[PDB]
């Protein structure tokens, strides 16, 4: 006989959403992994993606 | 320096009624902790671990 604490009142999620930026192009995998010429290791090439 | 002598006494001829405060703590706040919401709040994998 008495009063007992329990877990706090939980509310479960109803659905899942995904928010990504409006991006259409594919990344240059052919330009990076299938390039005709590759740089030397002392002058390694850095490309911004 | 109390004027001590072997045959001298000091006797009050009047009085003062004095009221003073004393402040005592009695209780503090009762707190409860949900462990799952503190450590692993709304995460099922953390609760399973
Ligand atoms: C005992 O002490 C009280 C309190 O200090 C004295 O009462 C005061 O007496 C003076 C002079 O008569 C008055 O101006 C004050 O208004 C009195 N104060 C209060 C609160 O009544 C009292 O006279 C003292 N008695 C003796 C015999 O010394
Ligand atoms: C053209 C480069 C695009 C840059 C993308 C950076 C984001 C990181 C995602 C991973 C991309 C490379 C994954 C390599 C694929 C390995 C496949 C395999 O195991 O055979
Ligand atoms: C890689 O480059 C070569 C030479 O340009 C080409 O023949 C080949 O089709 C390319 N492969 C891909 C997957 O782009």
């Amino acid at each position: 006989k008495g009063i007992y604490q329990t877990s706090n009142f939980r509310v479960q999620p109803t659905e899942s959403i995904v928010r990504f930026p409006n991006i259409t192009n594919l990344c240059p995998f052919g330009e990076v992994f299938n390039a005709t010429r590759f740089a030397s290791v002392y002058a390694w090439n850095r490309k911004r993606i | 320096s109390v004027a001590y002598s072997n045959n001298s006494i000091a006797i009050p001829t009047n009085f003062t009624i004095s009221v003073t405060t004393e402040i005592l703590p009695v209780s503090m706040t009762k707190t409860s902790v949900d462990c799952t919401m503190y450590i692993c709040g709304d995460s099922t994998e953390c609760s399973n671990l």
